[PDB]
């Protein structure tokens, strides 16, 4: 077929307590790759929040270090990322990308739908 | 044609290709970082350096100082975005200011060509990649790419102005050393360089600014790559050989850390110091490591892990190493191809040569040390360029190294601070109760560099055989501009290897960085007991810590190094009362014009001796002012001197120990007359070669054992006049400032024009004794040095004639018809002697030189310098003022000027 | 030899930088250029040439004469300056470019030519061949050439 | 030896001493000047007839040089030689 990813995750509650982000990818394998999470809210621009290696190596940005951990399961082929001590600053469309530290539209990679934060 | 064809910046999305995140080998997991692919092979990754060595990850500074003269320590430094789209910058720039160069062309060309030695495979049939040499290239899909590539520059480690070469090994291979080579790692930052002193131009620019000049950057990185060009070829020589010094004496260094290889990088005088045998050591060790090779690609039948051919690969080796190829395709080393490629890679590419063709100020050896860092921006063309570096063209920066000059060009250099302490390494110096001690620390770089005696090994007690077939090493020339205008018109420049499909790597590359060894840090703070005042003593009593209180001279050095008040002056006593006095505000202009005075005719003292050979004139006040052997007048100096030679002047006398020269033994041929006449001949040659070497061998003592002492004893005289200079001005600024207002404003007093004017006093002065000093070294190689070699060689001499006499005749049968005119040739040759001829040897020393620096001097005074060329009525001087020619000039048409 | 170079006499042409490699004729499209032997003994002839002065009278070549520069192969050619900067020899005495001949004080043996305020040397490496080039811009020691007897 | 003929001058200023005229490379007057205070020149030089009188007048000038020291005996003389273009016969005047 071709490159699908597709995020899960409701994101909803206030002032904070948790969340688990969720990608399901095919048409590749998932641990072959280096994955970023990347958010954009509302009227901004994309910040990088995490990344992960097919070693299995998490690497996190300013944004939510001590608070996120970037994790996989690589029999379901899904990309898991887990949030605690979210705050309103959180907030904006959370999507699964393609590359290592990836901050914006690169021509060849591929990216999910996005999914929706508030908190 | 420019080195660097795309314009990169910094904050330019990842492409896939030129600009990626990757992952360099590393031991264990690494955080990918953004590079950038700024020529094939060639890549540069803008950051501060934690993580080719995990180990050593933390930017500040180390517990214990290194022990280095010079070291900065910021974290901060390239944490930013802007910062490192200025480093990226920087580089590229010194990278295009290198291959604008002749020499920087090759040097760049034979790095990309460099490319490291497929040793991987352990089944010799097959060719194999090594991993370590690679890096993985992550795509924007989130695949990466393994791509192999010969150069990287990082950004610096904690101490920000440590640069070095830095590379992968191999469970057992050492690919420095063994002619593969390996990926070299750069630390280096443009954002910074060195301060050192520089005396000995003056010569060629008497107007040679004060204080202190900055290295070129681009000097530095073309040291660098020259290292990396040695590593990669595998010709790197082995970091255990160094050049050990002697600590144990109070004038000696307490240590120092100086190893071969970069002995041989650093080029000219530094470069000499390594003897022929060991020279010749090195040249067979690496090519046999090159022959050792060439049988490697010759039972390698396939290619692993590339959709290339081993057809296009060994021909990428071939063309890397130089090799000969018969019809068969079996390759082999020609010791000629060879010879020459080893030369261009370690006698051509030299910092040495880098200065000839940058024309920059720059420390001509390892011993003038940096004295200070700075921070510099090169970036703005209005800064530094491509073509001129600092010194731009067509502006006061463009004369005498302006440009270079830290206080002329002040806005391009901003000064930080040492962060290697004041006398953080030294030694203790005490003079015994001449009332109790009076002990003075002396920085380890103040002292003297001694050369162990285990450093200089030598073959010439060994014998030879000689032989009908014996032949002769031919002259081995020197390095020259034309030369290497040799190599470069003969130089290929058409083809670079491609960067080819390798097959992908493991997402992590894991590897080491070659161990390097352990070294003792140095004893700090040895104490010593003297009975006499020392050289060291002499100067430090001719400084003084600025204040408001009034200083005086004194010529009493017991007096000066007890009060902080008294600075000790080797200046007349008449200077002395004069410099002292209070003076009236109406006398106070007089009074400064006649220090000024005084000051120049007493700086600038030269007695003409006529009863000496080698050494014309003599400066006077030496003594005085270091303290150059004992006793009390000048006179006393002029006198030893003329008495003694050169040797006064010597802080240590050198070993120099020359043995018994090995014998001819003459293999005989029965019968055979040609060949009994051919081994003759070859005993003779040898012989001619035995004198060459001897003298070899000398200057090569010499220039590290005598001529460096010499060159302290120098560096020291500019110290101890800059001092003086300093001295007197605050006395005089002193003065001045004791006025009233109202008097002071009826005196025109300007502080930077008397300092200027010192200043110039002060060059005139270092020029004649620039000549004083190397007419003195000279002195002493030919009359206290070479003599003990030609005793030596005369005894060999009447050795050769007994031994080729017995031959002669033992062979009167073979030989006969020919036995007298054997017998002539041979008496007749080993009857005279071989004349040593310094220029012969080193560079500095032919006749002609010595008019080309007066004629330089008298053109480099010239402001404005007005000539007729090509069309127009132009200024020859280096400032280029501008000319406007009315409409009614007139100019003779059968000489225009 | 440092004997004075004389007007129509057969002498072999040498640079300075390299020192033991004379110039040689090598015909690259219908015509024929100078350069010299990197490919050893490739058995190009060493090139014969002579200098030529507008006056029949003039023995002796002096600083700052004006020549032409002949060579004798199957008939005589005669030096030209190509379009691209590069010395070829040809058919017609006419079309022969006259240069200054002028010396380096310092270099005894040496000698300089130049045409148009344009000095003669030796081309960056290119077939292999180094060609005979008018140019300005190379390294002062490739302007440096010698007439060998 | 002067009158239309090309003249080499010199002049050499130590301002702790002496200003100095040369002519063909011999010293012929010497004044003190230490007792001259700041100095300040223009920032041009300008060469052009100013304040004379006589109509038809003109001057001949050639290798005009400003050094920034004070040039000796012989540096003046080696200057001399070195531009009196020995390799050129010269007419009366000194032109070629
Ligand atoms: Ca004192
Ligand atoms: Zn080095």
């Amino acid at each position: 077929s071709q490159v699908q990813l597709v995020e899960s995750g409701g994101g909803l509650v206030q002032p904070g307590g948790s969340l688990r982000l969720s990608c399901a990818a095919s048409g590749f394998t998932l641990g072959s790759r280096y994955m970023s999470w990347v958010r954009q809210a509302p009227g901004e621009g994309f910040e990088w929040v995490s990344s992960i290696e097919p070693s299995g190596t998490a690497w996190d940005g300013d944004s939510a270090k001590g608070r996120f951990t970037t994790s996989r399961d690589d029999a379901k082929n899904t990309l898991y990322l887990q949030m605690s001590n979210l705050q309103p600053e959180d907030t904006g469309v959370y999507y699964c990308a393609t590359g290592y530290r990836t901050d914006t539209r690169i021509p060849g990679g591929s990216w999910g739908q996005g999914t929706q934060v508030t908190v | 044609m420019p080195f660097v064809n795309k314009q990169f910046n910094y904050k330019d999305p990842v492409n896939g290709v030129d600009i990626a995140y990757i992952k360099i080998p590393n031991a264990g997991q690494m955080q990918p970082v953004k590079a950038f692919k700024i020529h094939n092979k060639i890549w540069v990754i803008p950051e501060r350096d934690t993580f080719t060595n995990p180990e050593e990850g933390d930017l500040n500074p180390p517990p214990e100082a290194k022990q280095v003269p010079v070291s900065y320590y910021d974290s901060t430094y390239l944490s930013t975005d802007n910062e490192k789209d200025n480093y990226l910058k920087g580089v590229t720039k010194l990278f295009e200011r290198i291959y604008s160069t002749d020499l920087g062309r090759m040097l760049l060309t034979s790095i990309v060509r460099g490319i490291p030695f497929w040793g991987g495979s352990t089944i010799d049939t097959e060719l194999k990649v090594i991993d370590t040499n690679c890096i993985n290239v992550i795509q924007p899909d989130g695949s990466y790419r393994s791509e192999e590539l010969n150069l990287v520059i990082i950004g610096p480690s904690a101490d920000i102005i440590q640069f070095e070469c830095k590379s992968f090994g191999h469970e057992v291979l050492n690919l420095t050393r063994n002619g593969y080579g390996s990926t070299q790692y750069i630390r280096f930052s443009p954002d910074f360089t060195f301060g050192f002193e520089e005396s000995l131009e003056v010569d060629t620019n008497p107007l040679l600014g004060a204080g202190k000049f900055a290295t070129d950057p681009a000097v530095t990185l073309a040291h660098q790559l020259i290292h990396a060009g040695h590593r990669l070829y595998g010709i790197a020589i082995n970091p255990n050989r160094v050049f050990k010094v002697n600590t144990n004496a109070y004038y000696e260094m307490s240590g120092l850390e100086v190893s071969f290889e970069e002995l041989r990088t650093f080029g000219g005088h530094d470069a000499k110091f390594i003897d022929s045998l060991q020279e010749n050591e090195f040249r067979l060790y690496y090519y046999n490591k090159f022959k050792d090779i060439a049988s490697t690609l010759n039972k390698a039948k396939s290619i692993v892990g590339t959709t290339a051919s081993l057809q296009y690969m060994k021909n990428v080796f071939k063309e890397k190493y130089l090799l000969s190829e018969d019809t068969s395709g079996k390759f082999s080393v020609d010791k000629l191809k060879f010879d020459k490629l080893y030369k261009m890679l370690t006698e051509i590419y030299t910092e040495d040569n880098f200065v000839k063709f940058f024309k920059v100020l720059n420390a001509k050896t390892f011993l003038n040390f940096d004295k200070a860092v700075f921070k510099i921006n090169i970036v703005p063309k209005v800064n530094y360029t491509i073509y001129d570096g600092f010194n731009l063209r067509n502006t006061n920066l463009a004369a005498n190294f302006n440009g270079q000059n830290t206080e002329i060009n002040n806005m391009n250099f901003t000064k930080l601070k040492n962060f290697t302490g004041l006398f953080e390494f030294y030694k203790l110096l005490c003079v015994r109760g001449i009332l109790n001690d009076l002990c003075i620390k002396v920085n380890n770089w103040d002292l003297f560099f001694s050369p162990s005696e285990d450093n200089f090994t030598n073959d010439l007690n060994k014998g030879e055989e000689i032989t009908s077939d014996t032949n002769i090493e031919a002259a081995e020339e020197n390095i020259s501009l034309d030369l290497i205008q040799q190599y470069y018109l003969t130089f290929n420049f058409d083809n670079e290897p491609e960067n080819i499909s390798i097959e992908n790597l493991s997402s992590d590359i894991i590897g080491q960085l070659e161990l390097m060894p352990n070294i003792e840090r140095f004893p700090n703070g040895k104490k010593y007991e003297l009975d006499k005042y020392t050289m060291f003593h002499y100067l430090r009593a001719q400084e003084f810590e600025h204040g408001k209180s009034r200083i005086a001279l004194t010529n009493s050095v017991n007096e000066a190094l007890l009060n902080p008040s008294r600075v000790y002056t080797f200046f007349s006593s008449d200077y002395v009362k004069k410099v002292n006095k209070a003076t009236e505000a109406a006398m106070f202009l007089g009074w400064v014009e006649q220090l000024v005075y005084d000051f120049t005719d007493e700086t600038s003292e030269v007695s003409t001796t006529d009863k000496i050979a080698d050494i014309t004139i003599i400066i006077p006040y030496i003594g005085p002012a270091l303290n150059i052997g004992n006793m009390l007048y000048k006179d006393d100096f002029v006198g030893a001197l003329i008495f003694s030679g050169a040797v006064i002047l010597l802080e240590f006398i050198p070993e120099i120990a020359i043995p018994v020269l090995g014998t001819f033994a003459l293999v005989s041929y029965i019968a055979n007359k040609v060949l009994t006449v051919q081994t003759i001949d070859n005993a003779l040659s040898k012989r001619n070669e035995k004198w060459d070497e001897v003298y070899k061998y000398i200057v090569t003592n010499w220039l590290a054992k005598v001529n460096t002492q010499i060159d302290l004893i120098r560096k020291k005289m500019k110290e101890a006049l800059e001092n003086q200079a300093e001295a007197t001005k605050a006395i005089i600024n002193y003065q001045y400032n004791q006025y009233t207002e109202e008097e002071k404003n009826n005196i025109n007093f300007n502080i930077d024009d008397l300092s200027s004017k010192l200043n110039e006093s002060i060059n005139k002065a270092m020029i004649n004794i620039n000549k004083f000093l190397n007419q003195c070294s000279v002195s002493y190689l030919m009359n206290s040095m070479i003599p003990y070699g030609v005793k030596r060689l005369e005894d060999f001499d009447a050795s050769l004639k007994d031994a080729l006499l017995k031959y002669i005749y033992d062979n009167r049968g073979t030989l006969i018809g020919q036995v007298d005119r054997l017998k002539d040739k041979v008496n007749n040759t080993l009857s005279t002697d071989i004349p040593f001829q310094l220029s012969k040897y080193v560079d500095n020393q032919r006749l002609l030189s010595t008019f080309t620096e007066y004629i330089k001097n008298i053109i480099n005074t010239s402001i404005l310098n007005l000539r007729y060329e090509s069309n127009h009525l132009i200024d020859l001087s280096r400032y280029a003022s501008k000319i406007n020619i009315g409409s009614k000039v007139n100019f003779d048409p059968i000489d225009k000027n | 030899n440092e004997e004075r170079l004389e007007y129509n006499k057969t002498y072999q042409l040498y640079n300075y930088v390299f020192s033991d490699k004379p110039i040689c004729e090598v015909k690259q499209n219908n015509n024929i250029y100078l350069t010299i032997n990197n490919t050893n003994n490739l058995n190009l002839q060493a090139s014969k040439f002579k200098l030529l002065s507008i006056n029949p009278n003039k023995q002796y070549v002096q600083k700052l004469d004006e020549v032409i520069i002949s060579v004798l192969d199957n008939m005589e050619k005669y030096i030209d300056i190509s379009e691209d900067n590069r010395l070829q020899l040809i058919d017609n005495k006419n079309n022969a470019k006259k240069m200054i001949i002028s010396n380096d004080i310092f270099i005894s043996n040496c000698l300089t030519l130049s045409y148009n305020g344009k000095y003669i040397c030796l081309s960056m490496k290119d077939e292999n061949h180094n060609w005979m080039i008018c140019n300005n811009d190379m390294s002062k020691y490739l302007y440096l050439w010698s007439f060998k007897p | 030896d002067y009158i239309n003929r090309w003249i080499f001058v010199t002049i050499t200023n130590n301002r702790l001493n002496n200003s100095k005229i040369y002519i063909n490379g011999r010293l012929i007057d010497q004044k003190p000047i230490s007792n001259l205070g700041n100095i300040h020149a223009s920032n041009n030089i300008m060469f052009k007839l100013d304040g004379c009188r006589d109509t038809h007048r003109y001057i001949w000038i050639k290798y005009f040089n400003l050094f920034d020291k004070e040039l000796n005996e012989k540096e003046i003389k080696d200057l001399y030689d070195n531009q009196s273009n020995s390799g050129i016969l010269k007419d009366f005047w000194g032109d070629y």
